[PDB]
């Protein structure tokens, strides 16, 4: 929450509100990103890596998460499609539906990521799913600071 | 420059991190000016003053109502099986 | 006129009543278990008193879809009653106990206020 | 000038995303050999 | 290494996809970390590091955290320099508002002039948006940079036109420097 | 030569893929069989258990088994196939041949629903 | 206290047989000190040359939209959206 | 080119056209009408008899795997004779689509659940009992779900005003939170926002 | 309305100390009552224990004071699970119709003294939600308020401030002066 701290900053520096932006808006955006944000979160995106290897090793190897987590609420694939189920509770049990790769929108299809597959269903692979998507949002957000054209911000 | 323990707490921290520590705490050399410079957005496609009219750029207006499919089999008519889309393998 | 429509639980007029009626038995069963332990200050007789009052409103109905929709709602509530699933600020509310009567003579509500 | 946020020229230098382990100094028979030294030792 | 169970495809990552290793190094390394505490002393070492870093806590209230010239703070009034205030009474703004906070009743002022008899916010029905901002064509009404006004009463959290006007008299300084430093990003 | 796993729970490797195959494509020719010639939706389920019973029948390998289909994974061909003979032993009783249960009622699909006209 | 008998600029006060002044024997009335109209007409008229003139608040983006005030009928011609005063000889 | 207007689909387009008369080939009895919006997306206006064999018709034909049903929505007219409608929305994750299946409803007219083919609306259906008063028959557990325990009405109904019929507060004498009739201190301003003038001439029609 | 004094007028004030009742009050059992009730309050005002209540968005903010750019432990705040053992409930999010018996019994549970902050918009008067149906018109008509944090989010910085002020009310409220002048 030290880094979630540092992105709600982010938002106010964007938006004006910490939490809620009304900063995206029918037509583009509302307002242009200030100057200087991109040095910002390059740091911020520079360190988080080593924060999520600090909190990795906290957590992921530890035998109690393991325990807590493991082999622990195992949906099946049938019943995550007979119940409706969306996102990562369909990745964490190896079905292999993200909607940000099937239907993209909004420049989805010009960036390049990777989409994270869970193999048991239980916690642990949710867990670990989470933390991938975690990492490939870094990636992203790597190729959104690598290349953005420079123009309009919202539709004339 | 920067805040920090004395480098021999430091080396017992990089220690018993098992990796090299960068500093998660952010400081005013690594982050930009808060005063900057006074900045001008660019125009876009549409601003030019010459070419363009509104009838040629209005997307309100092409809009239809929704087009009754076998009412429009029946007007224009007078192998593998129809799929929604392509097929995707999510096994 | 005529309408033909589909059915709600009931076919004809007196299978409809006698839903009302096991709804009736239901809530008098009800009673004397919401009175000991949802802590509020209605004796039973108060209680079986309300019941036959909030019948007695729904009496005039005819139409048996527009009853069957009441015994599903009455249905609904006894659900909600053999379950705790609710607080004694719900259950009062049918007695409405915090709102003072008003008087229905032209020269009282003449004199309070125009509604 | 900066008339518009942009990156810089040249691009980013890439950021990290894979987890790299921590430093692993103890091998399991080493460990058990180890447990083993220091417990003669101490029991003499 | 440890072989894989499905073999994954391309652009797609799979967790917990490794098979355990079965050979005598791996069962003993996994034995040791199992009875030594392996992964626990790795945590235990992590977090001891994590003692010896410096802390994030600022100072309040003599240290305050960053903020933007865009902040949305309390609603104020601002003035025009020569003294007369900004707002000619069009009713934008609680046309835009969407909770409905501002009521604005009008008439005309004995020099002539289009102006407010009354400005009320409700602040506890206030979500502090900036469509009162934006959709101010004269840029009467603002938000201020402040945010320490908690009160101890509820009506108190209900201001006045003559509230607001001193909100925008206190705080014209910071307002005016926003102002300056924002308006190009709208 | 087997798969190790589907890399999706819930659903283990099958033993022997195409007899349960081409005794679920059996069942669901033996359902439409009793529906009536004129009705689309029994020639379409003949066209297709017809192309993927020769499809199973042609090939001997899973793996080739599943690329010739195109489909997915042979489980998933299992699943889809005892999908569509509950299907077809449902449309028996639904009754779909025939007319419209129910006429349009008047100003029932109008978008916007508030004009005069 | 004599904030509880002070009129505002919108011409309001309370009545002495009021009951809402009871609710200023622990809270004060306020009341702004500075009114617009005494602000407004302490700026003087701007005397012009042209038959028409342009008014934009005097900051440019930051001020009123602008707007043209025609100055061929004589005496002060008053712009509505900030007040200023213009006038032609 | 035209970049302020949005570019559709044309393959999806065809996609869809096709499989939208092949599904009013398929059902000729429960479908009413196939129509395909603006926006790449199929409406099967389908009959009320026609709820429960039709989605399971998407659940289990070859080309039409509709295995989730991600929602259903309720829209309340009022104007019809049958007052409500409502909206299933399927997603095929084999053949990467989507689909809308509509019905109508009176405000007693009962729907066959689809609870037997999408355990999902177990609850969503309840959702459109508490919000609109539909009743859903052969349902495992039909309650209401989003409202007070002792709601009294349907909200997103449009006679159903915004504020409610009544309000709740705190009372001593009865040491209980009670119901009152509804006063707001400061009433909803409604706004006259409708359109003097029309804009879009192609949907007079 | 008075303003921040003049830096030569403030020079020209003393110091106003610690206790808010005064230096002295001319008797010595109104000084050593004086003295107790300003040890009471300070133990009172050190670590006030909020309840873990969090209906809504704004409770995301509440966390904003636990992590470690603002540090509620750092005041003697400290969150608690039970309501018998809180002093504060930060009534945060909206308060719909089914929350009213639960925030009324969350309350009434709490023992006393009983501080009630109530954080954002919902929980000041409805906010955004003030002309629905199921939304209570804020916490007020239900349990009675001492602090009301206005912002819709407020920032930490906010709400921090709406705790410290909670503080200052705890400081400046007598119980022993006012049993002796009873
Ligand atoms: C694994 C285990 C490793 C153990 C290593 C032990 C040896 C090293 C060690 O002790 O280093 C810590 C410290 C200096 O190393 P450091 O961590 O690099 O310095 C701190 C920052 O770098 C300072 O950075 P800065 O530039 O921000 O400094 C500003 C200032 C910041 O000032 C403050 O924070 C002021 C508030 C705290 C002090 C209040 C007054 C206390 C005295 C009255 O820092 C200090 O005052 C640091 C000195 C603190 C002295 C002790 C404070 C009280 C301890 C009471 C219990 C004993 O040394 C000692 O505290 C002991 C030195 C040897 C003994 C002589 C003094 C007794
Ligand atoms: C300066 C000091 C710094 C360190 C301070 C802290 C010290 C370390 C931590 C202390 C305790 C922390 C809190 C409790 C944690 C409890 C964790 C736990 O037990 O988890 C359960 C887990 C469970 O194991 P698991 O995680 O593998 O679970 C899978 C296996 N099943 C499900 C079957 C159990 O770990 C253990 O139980 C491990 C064994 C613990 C007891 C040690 C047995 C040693 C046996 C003798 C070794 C002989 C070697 C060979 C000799 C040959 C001679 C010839
Ligand atoms: C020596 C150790 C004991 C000292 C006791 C001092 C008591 C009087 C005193 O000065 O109390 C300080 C404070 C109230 O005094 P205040 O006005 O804030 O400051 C004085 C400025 N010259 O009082 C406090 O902050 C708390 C006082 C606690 C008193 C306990 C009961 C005493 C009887
Ligand atoms: C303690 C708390 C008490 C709670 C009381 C509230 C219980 C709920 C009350 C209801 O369910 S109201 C709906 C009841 N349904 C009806 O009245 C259906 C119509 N009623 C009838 O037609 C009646 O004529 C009967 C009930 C058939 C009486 O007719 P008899 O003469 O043949
Ligand atoms: C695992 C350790 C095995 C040996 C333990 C005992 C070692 C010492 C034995 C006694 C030695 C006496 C020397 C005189
Ligand atoms: S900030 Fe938004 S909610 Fe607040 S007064 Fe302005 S328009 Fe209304
Ligand atoms: S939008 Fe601005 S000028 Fe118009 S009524 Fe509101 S505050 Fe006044
Ligand atoms: S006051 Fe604002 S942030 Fe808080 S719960 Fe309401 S909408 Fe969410
Ligand atoms: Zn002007």
């Amino acid at each position: 929450f030290e880094e979630r701290e540092k992105m709600m900053e982010f938002y106010e520096r964007v938006s004006g509100a910490r939490m809620h932006a009304a900063y995206i808006r029918p037509g583009g955006v509302s307002l242009d990103m200030p100057l200087g944000l991109m040095d910002d979160i390059y740091e911020f995106a520079s360190k988080f890596a080593e924060r999520l290897d600090e909190v990795e090793d906290v957590l992921t190897t530890n035998r109690i998460w393991v325990q807590r987590t493991e082999d622990i609420g195992i949906v099946t694939a049938e019943e995550a499609l007979n119940y409706g189920f969306s996102g990562v509770m369909l990745r964490g049990s190896g079905i292999k539906w993200d909607l940000r790769k099937q239907q993209p929108y909004d420049a989805y299809n010009l960036v390049n990521f990777d989409v994270p597959i869970g193999t048991k269903g239980d916690c642990y692979d949710r867990y670990l799913c989470r933390v991938e998507e975690m990492r490939q949002s870094l990636r992203i957000i790597d190729q959104c600071l690598n290349q953005m054209p420079a123009g309009e911000i919202k539709t004339d | 420059l920067r805040r920090d323990v004395s480098p021999l707490i430091q080396r017992i921290r990089a220690f018993l991190l098992g990796r090299e520590h960068n500093l998660a705490l952010r400081f005013e050399d690594g982050l930009a000016d808060r005063t900057q410079p006074q900045p001008e957005i660019p125009d876009g496609p549409s601003h030019l003053l010459s070419a363009n009219y509104y009838c040629q750029r209005d997307g309100r207006r092409e809009v239809l109502p929704p087009i009754d499919l076998v009412e429009q089999q029946k007007q224009l008519a007078a192998s593998k099986l129809p799929t929604p889309g392509k097929v995707y393998a999510w096994d | 006129a005529v309408q033909q429509v589909r059915p709600i639980l009931s076919v004809d007029r007196e299978e409809a009543r006698k839903r009302a009626l096991n709804l009736y038995k239901a809530w008098y069963r009800q009673i004397p278990y919401i009175v000991m332990d949802y802590d509020i200050p209605m004796t039973v007789e108060q209680c079986r008193d309300k019941l036959r009052e909030e019948f007695v409103k729904h009496r005039n109905v005819t139409d048996i879809r527009v009853i069957d929709m009441l015994v599903i709602k009455g249905q609904m509530e006894l659900k909600e009653s053999v379950e705790i699933w609710k607080q004694k600020g719900h259950i009062m509310r049918y007695w409405k106990e915090s709102q003072d009567p008003k008087p229905t003579d032209f020269l009282s509500k003449f004199i309070q206020g125009v509604n | 000038p900066p008339k518009q946020d942009l990156p810089p020229p040249g691009g980013y230098k890439k950021i990290p995303f894979a987890r790299v382990p921590p430093k692993s100094y103890f091998t399991g028979f080493t460990t058990i050999g180890t447990y083993v030294v220091v417990t003669a030792v101490g029991l003499g | 290494e440890p072989k894989d169970i499905v073999e994954v495809p391309k652009g797609y990552v799979y967790v917990n996809n490794k098979e355990l290793s079965m050979e005598f190094a791996d069962i003993t390394d996994r034995a040791a970390s199992t009875m030594f505490f392996g992964e626990l002393l790795r945590g235990f070492a992590v977090t001891l590091a994590h003692i010896f870093k410096e802390p994030a806590t600022i100072n309040y209230p003599f240290e305050k955290g960053p903020l933007s010239p865009r902040f949305r703070g309390e609603h104020a009034l601002r003035r025009y320099p020569s003294g007369e205030e900004r707002c000619i009474a069009c009713k934008l703004c609680e046309a835009i508002c969407p909770a409905q906070a501002i009521t604005i009743e009008a008439e005309e002022r004995a020099d002539g002039s289009r102006r407010t008899t009354r400005y009320d916010i409700d602040m506890t029905k206030c979500i502090y948006c900036g469509f009162c901002q934006e959709a101010c064509p004269v840029d009467a009404i603002v938000e201020g940079p402040n945010f320490e006004f908690s009160t101890e009463t509820h009506e108190e959290l209900l201001y006045n036109k003559e509230k607001l006007l001193c909100n925008g008299d206190k705080w014209e300084s910071e307002i005016a420097s926003n102002l300056q430093a924002d308006h190009l990003y709208r | 030569i087997i798969k190790a796993s589907t890399g999706l729970t819930g659903l283990a490797v099958s033993t022997n893929p195409h007899h349960t195959l081409s005794a679920l494509y059996g069942k669901i020719l033996r359902a439409v069989s009793k529906m009536p010639q004129d009705a689309s939706y029994r020639k379409y389920t003949e066209q297709l258990v017809k192309q993927r019973a020769d499809s199973v029948a042609q090939h001997k390998d899973i793996t080739a088994l599943e690329k010739a289909v195109g489909c997915g994974q042979v489980e998933e061909l299992i699943v889809q196939a005892e999908n569509e003979l509950i299907l077809a032993r449902k449309m028996l009783g639904w009754k779909p041949w025939e007319k419209l249960v129910q006429a349009a009622p008047a100003k029932q699909w109008d978008w916007p629903p508030a004009q005069i006209m | 206290r004599g904030d509880i008998e002070k009129v505002t600029h919108t011409g309001q006060v309370f009545d002495k047989e009021d009951y809402r002044n009871a609710r200023f024997v622990n809270a004060k009335r306020y009341v702004n000190e500075n009114w617009g109209i005494k602000l407004i007409e302490e700026v003087p008229p701007k005397e012009c040359t042209e038959r028409v003139v342009f008014c934009d608040g005097g900051d440019g983006p930051l001020g009123h939209p602008k707007v043209y005030i025609n100055l061929d009928k004589p005496g002060n011609h008053i712009c509505g959206y900030c007040g200023l005063r213009f006038v032609k000889k | 080119d035209k970049p302020t207007v949005r570019q559709p689909d044309a393959v999806a387009r065809s996609h869809l056209s096709d499989f939208g008369r092949y599904v009013a080939e398929c059902l000729p009895k429960y479908v009413q009408k196939v129509q395909l919006t603006a926006g790449d997306e199929l409406e099967v206006l389908i009959a009320p008899e026609g709820v429960v064999p039709v989605l399971q018709f998407l659940k289990d034909h070859h080309q039409a795997q509709f295995t989730n049903l991600v929602d259903i929505a309720g829209v309340d007219v009022p104007c019809r004779k049958n007052r409500f409608e409502v909206v299933y929305n399927l997603l095929s994750l084999r053949y990467n689509s989507r689909i809308r299946v509509k019905t109508y409803t009176d405000e007693l007219t009962p729907l066959d659940s689809a609870c037997e083919v999408h355990k999902a609306a177990n609850w969503y259906e309840r959702e459109i009992w508490d919000m609109y008063g539909v009743f859903f028959a052969n349902h495992p557990d039909l309650r209401r779900i989003l409202t007070d325990y002792g709601f009294e009405g349907h909200p997103q109904r449009r006679d159903f005003p915004l504020s409610g019929y009544v309000e709740l507060r705190y009372d001593d004498e009865k040491k209980r939170v009670v119901c009152e009739p509804l006063e707001l201190a400061q009433e909803f301003r409604k706004f006259d926002l409708s359109a003097p003038w029309e804009q879009f001439p192609n949907f007079r029609n | 309305q008075q303003t921040l004094p003049v830096a030569e007028v403030a020079q020209n004030l003393p110091k106003k100390g610690y206790s808010p009742f005064g230096t002295k009050q001319s008797s010595v059992a109104e000084w050593s009552l004086a003295r107790l009730d300003d040890l009471l309050n300070w133990g009172r005002k050190g670590s006030i224990w909020p309840l873990t209540f969090g209906l809504a968005c704004c409770a995301v903010e509440m966390m904003h004071i636990a992590a470690p750019r603002y540090d509620m432990d750092r005041y003697g705040v400290v969150f608690r699970a039970s309501p018998r053992q809180a002093d504060v409930i930060i009534v945060a999010g909206t308060l719909t119709n089914k929350m009213a018996p639960a925030l009324r019994k969350v309350y009434d549970q709490m023992p006393e003294p009983r501080w009630v902050i109530s954080m954002g918009s919902c929980a000041n008067g409805g906010g955004y939600y003030h002309y629905s149906y199921s939304v209570v018109r804020g916490c007020d008509r239900i349990i009675p308020v001492d602090i009301y944090v206005p912002g819709c989010p407020p920032t930490a910085e906010a709400l921090m401030y709406g705790v410290l002020q909670l503080q200052k009310k705890v400081k400046r409220m007598k119980t022993l002066q006012m049993w002796y002048r009873k």
